């Protein structure tokens, strides 16, 4: 267009984008800054960076930029590089992985009327305090705070489009949920500089996880080893099995923790519940071996040097066995020959003596055993109730 | 040439290639685009982009950019560096990294009459939504948004590109068999393109070139599923150990841990998302929870086999199923010291008729215990078998519809 | 009309910025500096890489961007970017990539009288060679060493600031705008200007500008996820005393699974700390430690069931043993009559064999019960001892040990 | 210095355009003379089919307007000028992976009096290689470099192999050049083919840039010995472990735990082979051909080890020794398999009889448990001699069939020239 | 300053960064280039590339940059950018992931004599040939060769500032020992340029690895669990538990190899001596499963199927047992009748067929016991070997 090549030319020819565009220093350049989220890239809960790809819009007033249409075959926008023209060094504060200014100087929209529409995009990588007391059910709250870096309020004021970020073409993120997202402004009286205001615009994302993938992935897995630690007291000690059962449900669930431990920051400003869950099940899965070893030493008792104490006798063979009603427990030379066949008797009516002891023993064992598998599902059902 | 440099001193003496060509106030730039697609080189589902390697084929019309080739010793057209003449903004919107615009800035070629041609290269990062439900028996729906990230519909009028003979419009990307590989992972079944507005802007309009690309799953299948599917056969084997060999725990358990540690590696290679769980990993769940209750009923079996007497009274509704009824339903039916010498032998013997009355009980545990297990055993073996070929036959159930839609 | 216009005009009107602004032959810049840290993104331990999103005050003097108030409306404070000034080439040697500049080239505020005042702000990767000697216990001694990358100190005088005439000699943290890390806690934060005496006046490396931060380690995540599970898990292997010695005491399958528990624990500390070669670290050491003592416990286990399964066919029961084992550390009628001789006398024999492999048991049983005792002490004792060691690993009270002085505003 | 005259005379002087092709006429065609020098092939990353090369790429051109008379100066008989100040082709490798299409590093071109230029700068490629994973680790891939100019269209640039003489005749460098003293050697892959191809696509028209390229195509085959060494011999020992299981009695209570334990390295080894090749459906490996195989026949193994386990662990009280099984299993199968082989006194009348009686029976039930002792035995040794022969034939054969796999002594099939550097044509 | 503005006004005038700074188009500029080495950034082995921190120092003499002193007020140095005058294009040859060249362009210090002091810094991603054969014990020489690209030795000559690299500001690893470093300067013909000599400067350094981090995470397990195989050697056959051990011990001998495969390059240029120990010592393994399988089956051997034979007798019965020194080794009352008979006849046949049992027992106690001597034999003789 050769009325819009005159009009660049003219516009431009005179124009220092190193100036403010004020018409006089003492005012202010007022920037309505409109955050519009595009996509929300990611949630580096490790390293606690969310990567976002917004569009920063951003309008102001550029009076050196005016010209009358009607001397440009009446042309009242055109689109100028953003190089040309003075743009505001709008800075994202808690950048922590990216660009902390607009990299991308995509052309700006302007007005015969002065006024410039620039939406250059930004992958912001923005610093995010992630909670970890709830994973995977935790909301994060994690902002992007911009401000004007070198000027002042009295200079250079930003001011928001509208109390929140623009959601209109947001991507669904598939992972995480956004139930709330605000913009605040807010004057700030740094020490470096305590007469005049600094000026920033903080937009804070609420973002709520969908934990299906971990729930599926880490946690289902979790509670089968979990579940199929207390089985281990139904087992009976006969089988020689009852370590292979308890030291498999440990293994898998220390594998479990290395997976865990690697998919949440190491900080210690919140104990992740997941975290103190996995522990919590591991001393569990612990106090499980210990008492089935127990449980295997009483079993194997040998009467010849042990003898069951009385309250033993009391407690698990004579009250326990009569409370759980849902099990099936209960509650010449010939002389030789006959002095041979007499002890054939006497020790084989020892050996009987022997077994009917080492047979209490076992009995004690069971029930003890059978014990720890009722106080294992009574706590396997006040915790399924409970999460209701 | 001398000539070549007259034509482009003349030609961009006042040439400003900030200013969108529009000889009159108020017209609008025609842009054709289109999309060749050399390579796509990656779908990284993890972070749900696809890479491509394209040509970006534009042209467009700059009125200004005209000669008459007689006068310049018929010189009809010339290769300009791409700074040098107005282009517009055509950016990759759903870039997934930060790229919008191409890569190789070639030369634009400017005909005689002011045709712009432009086939820029770029390789390409762009977010495509993964539905992971079916993965890896998956077809994805990836799509490449092309438009101007300046220039709205009242300043460029986006179209289609032209094929070779610019006769009629080309709706889909273009693949030149000469340069072009296939991915080997990923098949593409349809290429087409299609523009699309937004009845709530009027001043927006794009060209968007959609992948329908299905994933060849055998890498998965022979990597996942046929191991799992052994693990499978072993957990239902548990049920046909005899409870005597000592092993049925070492054999449940070694199955559920294999599974669980497929599925944890398998975990790396399927996306986060949490929109649904892919037919994978739902089959591997099914196979860990069924191997879960393989443990739990061998467990079961176990302990109904080392009952005795001595410990255990066995109740008439076990006796009544597992002695009678099911058997047969599963074809598993089955001078002072001659006083004193004889008190021994009849001690002996009592104790002896004592063990034997004891050790018919405990046949008896132990028939109800085999009789289980073999229930067990056909039971797990038909779940197993019929869930198994559900799961995969409704996987083989998904490919990409004949209309693309789009 | 904006007089910053003219005179930026003015003063950016024949002024060369490859030109260090020193008056005469003789004139020294005076480079102030002054780091405010506003987040301490990350301490990469594997790649020794502390990770910082710092403002970095610059400031000097420019006599050639000075101007008179009264000519120009009374503008006393102008901003110019700075890539059309001379700027003293301020950088972070000890940075892990090759990233010396600052991240996002700010605007200088230039003041009428040459004043100017350059606060940028930088993502900077600095190396931190991490001591893992007390993992996760730790705590690291990370630098930022800053000096002009071009100019020497006869030319440039590299200086940290000061305000109301005090030296700001720590890294500054603005309450403002600063965020805890929640793995790293800062206790020290002293800077200091150092001098290379290896180095002459000139050299550019003579002179330089050092930020310390002295952060330790908040270890409960460590502690409940790593060093807590690993502690019960290794305390297993002393349950294997208490099982049968026989088959189906799943002895040996105890003690060896809890050793392949330990390998997986030293896998996962694999991931957690560097690769460096100079120290063990705690947990490391603990790890190694424990399985050291479960291969003795396996050791243990396997001479006990050799000694338990012994029988009469294989080894005799020696009298001294017992003594040290059991005393200190606890036609028709005579074929008849034969044939009920030869059964007692058989039953009789079998039965005395009977006794002796359960006098072998017992021997066995003997030996789990003093080796349980010795192994649950040399556990105990190592757990304790090395966790208490991580316990009491201090940061110093001081951050240099030579000087008395605090180092704090 | 009279290379300012003459840098000046040529540039500024005669206003040298950078950006118009030198030719006199319109019409003229510049002839880019084009080879490849291999420094070091840095990687092939199979998991990402990635070729990355460190070359030197070779341009000659003629440029007319950097001509001079080497007498009218100091005789300057060469020159050097940056590229961002001469016309240079932009010859772009399409087939990248990352967005690195041209050189790294612009480095100086030189130019003879005649207005002859030569550009050989460094450049680090990353190509797409695809990878045939067929015979892997006993394969050998087949990577090009496809160099095309995009720039301007065959009519206005042709492409071309640089050409080299020997004894007066000018012969077409028809190969990628390795040069002894530059050089480095891929431990893991060793170069057997490397030809150079100008590639005209008669279906394009030389109106397009898509008309013609150079391709330098890099025929590699893999050195085998790291993953024969580390990955191939301990799966072969730990599967015939396998084989050994059934040699286990029935009693030991270990038999199934050494198969499964043999299964699941076997899985180790295929899941840490699968984490090694990329994720593609064209073949499956050797390796994991064998692998599977080999799993197979181990959930077999574990399968029989089962069956023997339940048919020793039978008892008469649940299961009858049909005259079948101990026909087949006790008589048959173990020869062919070479198997080896006075109110007192009737009282205690009574109870000695009915001692008697019990452990008669007693004495028959522990001898038919022993027959189904020996059935078991039965079943295991033959399942032995059926399984070890076929897991030994399957490794040696899966194993040969891989070493009988090169390349074939020739790149393009239907050409019979080797493309060496010591036979041009 | 007003002098040193105008005389960097006056240097640059007619200053054209693209002609050699030579009088004569016949001289060369000698350049004089050390090699500062400020840290050993990384040592990728798996990928064959070392990073390193470096400052490449380059002196020259540029005639065209002359100036008097004293008609400048004294100025004898000056610092100007790199862009601003003529830069040899010293190039990196073995690159292998960065950049060929310098691409911090920092200003360089030019005296009044025209004598130029450029130290540009560089992280220099270049290739490093690793040998395996001595890990995690081993040390590595890989070297930067530097040289002038485009000039032949005629027109840009390049000699070492001093024999060694400068490691005297080098920060020290924790994973490498510089053991020895030096500098060589090479005159190459190459194909291209057979007629001149092309010349660079190939500084190398031999940096010895730290074994410790290597040693207590591969080494030491692997230790223990190989040394657990004499173990099952001396774990009776009755405990049920040989299988158990010996095979975990494979297990985690395997898992130990695939670790240590995953830290070294996938060449095959040489075995690595701790990846053929560790593949010798799960043959051995293998090996003492099998005889461990064989072993349990004799145990087991049923004497009524199995005749021992009398090679087996005399040998492991007879011959090695006394070898042994350090191990303790060794009506109707006819039918009554009747019944007692048959009941002492079968005790009788009973206790025969035991003592074969037992027979075989000691059979595969005695293969156990030369197993756990030839063990602990082979476990002497390594550790006295290795100190
Ligand atoms: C380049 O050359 C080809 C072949 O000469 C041209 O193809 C012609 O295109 C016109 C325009 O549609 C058709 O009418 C002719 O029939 C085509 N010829 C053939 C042989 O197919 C092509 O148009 C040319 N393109 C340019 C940009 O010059």
């Amino acid at each position: 267009s050769e009325h819009e090549t005159r009009l660049v030319a003219n516009l431009l020819e005179n124009y220092n984008k190193v100036i403010r565009p004020v018409e006089h220093h003492t005012h202010f350049v007022d920037i309505t800054v409109g955050l519009q989220l595009i996509q929300l890239i990611s949630v580096d809960e490790v390293n606690q960076i969310v990567e976002t790809n917004v569009r920063l819009r951003q309008q102001w007033i550029d009076v050196r930029l005016r010209w009358n249409p009607a001397d440009y075959g009446g042309i009242k926008k055109i689109r100028l590089p953003s190089d040309d023209v003075w743009l505001p060094d709008l800075v994202l504060y808690n950048n922590a992985d990216g660009d902390f200014a607009i990299v991308h100087m995509t052309k700006l929209l302007l007005d015969y009327t002065g006024k410039i529409m620039w939406t250059p995009p930004a992958i912001f990588k923005s610093y995010c305090e992630i909670i970890v007391t709830h994973f995977p059910f935790d909301q994060q709250n994690c902002t992007m705070k911009l401000g004007i870096w070198t000027y002042d309020g009295t200079k250079v004021s930003i001011s928001p489009e509208s109390d929140r970020p623009d959601l209109s073409t947001f991507m669904e993120s598939g992972e995480w949920v956004m139930k709330d997202y605000r913009g605040w402004k807010h004057w700030v009286y740094y020490t470096c500089c305590p007469d005049t205001p600094y000026l920033d615009i903080t937009y804070h994302f609420i973002m709520q996880r969908i934990p299906l993938y971990f729930v599926v992935n880490v946690i289902i897995p979790c509670l089968l080893f979990s579940f199929l630690t207390g089985l281990v007291f139904y087992l009976p000690t006969d089988s020689g099995e009852k370590m292979t059962l308890s030291i498999s449900v440990l293994l898998s669930l220390t594998v479990f923790l290395l997976v865990i431990v690697e998919l949440i920051p190491s900080t210690s400003s919140a104990v992740p519940l997941i975290g103190k869950y996995m522990l919590f099940t591991m001393i569990f899965v612990i106090s499980s071996i210990i008492i089935t070893v127990v449980v295997i030493n009483t079993h194997h008792r040998s009467p010849s040097t042990h003898t069951m104490p009385q309250w033993v006798r009391k407690i698990f063979i004579d009250t326990i066995p009569n409370v759980m009603f849902f099990s099936t427990m209960k509650r010449p030379d010939v002389k030789s020959a006959i002095e041979g066949v007499k002890y054939i008797a006497e020790h084989m009516k020892s050996d009987e003596e022997s077994s009917n002891a080492a047979e209490e023993w076992k009995y004690v064992a069971m029930v003890i055993d059978h014990i720890l598998l009722c106080v294992f599902m009574l706590i396997c059902i006040i915790g399924t109730v409970s999460v209701f | 040439s001398v000539m070549e440099d007259t034509l482009l001193s003349v030609l961009f003496e006042t040439y400003n290639p900030k200013v969108r060509p529009a000889q009159t106030v108020g017209d609008k730039v025609t842009v054709r685009v289109g999309l060749t697609l050399t390579n796509l080189l990656i779908l990284n589902e993890k972070i749900e982009e696809m890479t491509t390697n394209v040509f970006l084929n534009l042209a467009w019309t700059d009125y200004r950019l005209q000669w008459d080739p007689a006068a310049y010793e018929g010189i009809k057209d010339l290769r300009i560096p791409s700074s040098d003449v107005w282009q517009p903004d055509i950016v990759l919107m759903n870039n997934n990294d930060g790229s919008f615009e191409i890569t190789l800035h070639v030369n634009v070629l400017v005909q005689h009459t002011g045709a712009v041609s432009w086939q820029p290269s770029a390789i390409y990062r762009s977010s495509c939504t993964i539905k992971v439900m079916y993965f890896p028996f998956d077809w994805q729906n990836c799509t490449m948004v092309f438009k101007s990230y300046t220039y709205d519909t009242s300043e460029v009028t986006l179209q289609h590109a032209l094929d070779a003979k610019g006769e009629r419009e080309v709706k889909e990307i273009v693949i030149n068999k000469d340069a072009f590989t296939e991915n080997g992972q990923w098949s593409i079944e349809h290429k087409p393109s299609r523009k699309n507005w937004r009845s709530d802007d009027p001043s927006y309009e794009d060209v968007t070139f959609y992948l329908i690309i299905q994933r060849k799953p055998l890498f998965y299948i022979v990597y996942t599923i046929i191991p799992c599917i052994l693990i499978s056969i072993l957990a239902i084997l548990v049920f046909y150990l005899p409870p005597d060999a000592g092993e049925k725990m070492s054999l449940s358990i070694s199955a559920l841990l294999a599974v669980t540690v497929f599925l944890l590696l398998l975990a790396d290679k399927v996306p986060e998302t949490s929109l649904s769980v892919p037919i994978i990993i739902r089959y591997l769940m099914f196979i860990m929870i069924l191997v879960a209750f393989s443990v739990i009923l061998s467990v079961v079996v176990l302990n109904l086999h080392h009952r005795s007497p001595n410990t255990h009274t066995m109740p008439n509704w076990i006796r009544q199923i597992f002695i009678e009824t099911l058997p047969p339903f599963l074809w598993i039916q089955r001078p002072q010291d001659l006083k004193e010498a004889v008190e021994a032998i009849k001690y002996i013997a009592e104790q002896l008729e004592s063990a034997s009355e004891f050790d018919d009980l405990k046949k008896d545990w132990q028939y109800v215990a085999m009789v289980a297990d073999r229930l067990f055993l056909y039971v797990f073996f038909v779940i197993c078998s019929i869930g198994t070929f559900s799961i995969f036959l409704d996987a083989s159930h998904n490919v990409p519809p004949d209309n693309p839609f789009a | 009309e904006n007089e910053e216009g003219r005179l930026i005009e003015k003063l950016l009107g024949d002024y060369d910025k490859r030109i260090i602004p020193a008056k005469t032959l003789d004139h020294i810049i005076d480079v102030t500096l002054k780091l405010t840290l506003t987040n301490l993104i990350s301490l990469n331990e594997k790649e020794e890489a502390l990770t910082t999103n710092v403002w970095i005050e610059i400031q000097w003097n420019d006599y050639r961007l000075s101007w008179n108030t009264s000519e120009y409306e009374g503008i006393d404070l102008v901003r110019i970017p700075s890539e059309l000034l001379w700027l003293p080439d301020v950088v972070l040697e000890n940075n892990v990539d090759g990233q010396f500049e600052v991240a996002y080239y700010a605007n200088v505020l230039v003041y009428n009288d040459g004043s100017m005042y350059w606060l940028p702000p930088a993502i900077y990767r600095s190396t931190c060679p991490i001591a893992v000697t007390y993992f996760p216990f730790d705590w690291q001694n990370c630098s930022l060493v800053f000096r002009s990358q071009t100019y020497n100190a006869h030319e440039v005088n590299l200086q940290l600031s000061a305000e109301e005439g005090e030296a700001v000699e720590w890294i500054h943290i603005d309450p403002e705008d600063f965020t805890e890390n929640g793995e790293w806690t800062i206790r020290h934060r002293p800077a200091k200007k150092n001098y290379n005496w290896q180095l002459t006046k000139d050299d550019t490396d003579f002179q330089e500008i050092i930020f310390f931060l002295i952060i330790q380690r908040k270890p409960l995540f460590y502690i409940i996820n790593i060093i807590a599970p690993c502690v019960l898990i290794s305390s297993l292997v002393v349950l294997v005393y208490f099982l049968p010695a026989q088959a189906g005491g799943q002895k040996c399958t105890l003690s060896i699974s809890v050793l392949l528990a330990q390998t997986i624990f030293l896998f996962l500390i694999a991931q957690k700390v560097p690769e460096t070669s100079l120290n063990v670290p705690l947990i490391g050491k603990y790890l190694i430690f424990v399985m050291f003592v479960s291969m003795l416990i396996v050791m243990n286990c396997v001479i006990v069931l050799n000694v338990s399964l012994r029988t009469p066919n294989t080894h005799s029961l020696s009298e001294k043993i017992k003594h040290l084992f059991l005393g200190f550390l606890p036609p028709e009628i005579k074929s008849c009559v034969e044939a009920c001789n030869f059964i007692a006398k058989s039953t009789k024999e079998q039965n005395d064999s009977g006794s002796e492999n359960e006098n072998w048991v017992l021997i066995g049983k003997v030996i789990d019960k003093a080796c349980f005792w010795i192994a649950l002490l040399l556990f105990s004792i190592g757990t304790l001892a090395i966790f208490l060691t991580g316990h009491f690993n201090q940061v110093p009270e001081f951050p240099f040990p030579g000087d008395p002085r605090k180092y704090v505003p | 210095n009279e290379e300012e005259r003459l840098i000046n005379d040529l540039l500024i002087v005669n206003k040298y355009n950078k950006h118009v092709r030198p030719v006199k006429h319109n019409n003229e065609v510049v002839n880019i003379a084009l080879s490849l020098t291999l420094s070091n092939l840095i990687s092939l990353k199979e998991t990402d089919e990635t070729l990355t090369s460190n070359v030197w790429m070779d341009h000659a051109w003629y440029d007319h307007r950097l001509t001079w008379n080497a007498s009218e100066y100091s005789d300057i008989s060469i020159l050097r000028l940056p590229p961002e100040l001469v016309w240079i082709p932009d010859i772009v490798l399409q087939n990248n992976n990352d967005g690195q299409y041209h050189v790294a590093y612009f480095c100086n071109v030189l130019v003879r009096p005649n207005g002859y230029v030569t550009w050989l700068p460094p450049a680090i490629f990353r190509s797409s290689c695809p990878i045939n994973v067929l015979y892997f680790p006993f394969d050998w891939q087949n990577c090009s470099l496809k160099f095309t100019a995009l720039n301007y269209d065959a009519n206005e640039i042709t492409m071309d192999l640089m050409t080299d003489t020997i004894d007066g005749k000018d012969y077409p460098i028809e190969w990628i050049i390795i040069d002894p003293e530059a050089f480095t050697e891929n431990g893991e892959w060793e170069i057997i083919h490397k030809p150079a191809k100008k590639n005209i696509y008669p279906d394009k028209f030389p109106n397009g840039t898509n008309y013609q390229d150079v391709t330098f195509y890099l025929i590699i085959r893999r050195k085998p010995l790291f993953y024969v060494i580390n990955f191939i011999t301990p799966c072969v020992l730990i599967s015939f472990l396998a084989s050994l299981a059934f040699y286990l009695p029935a009693e030991s209570g270990e038999k199934m735990s050494t198969a499964i334990s043999v299964l699941l390295a076997q899985a180790v080894f295929l899941l840490l082979t699968s984490q090694r090749l990329p994720e593609t459906a064209l073949a499956v490996p050797l390796i994991g051909k064998y692998l599977m195989f080999i799993m197979s026949l181990v959930t077999g193994v574990i399968v029989n080890c089962g069956i023997v386990l339940n048919f020793h662990f039978r008892t008469p009280s649940t299961h009858v020794l049909s005259t079948r099984v101990k026909q087949i299993f006790l008589e048959k199968l173990p020869r062919i398999l070479h198997m080896s082989r006075h109110d007192e006194i009737k009282s205690g009348i009574d109870s000695t009889n009915y001692i008697v009686k019990q452990i008669k029976e007693k004495n028959a039930y522990d001898e038919e448990v022993g027959n189904w002792n020996l059935v078991g035995q039965t079943i295991d040794r033959l399942s032995m001699f059926i399984i070890t022969p076929v897991m030994v034939l399957g490794t040696i054969f899966i194993f040969v069939m891989g070493n009988f796999n090169h390349p074939p002594a020739k790149p393009f099939e239907g050409d019979p020239f080797d493309y060496s550097s010591d036979h041009p044509r």
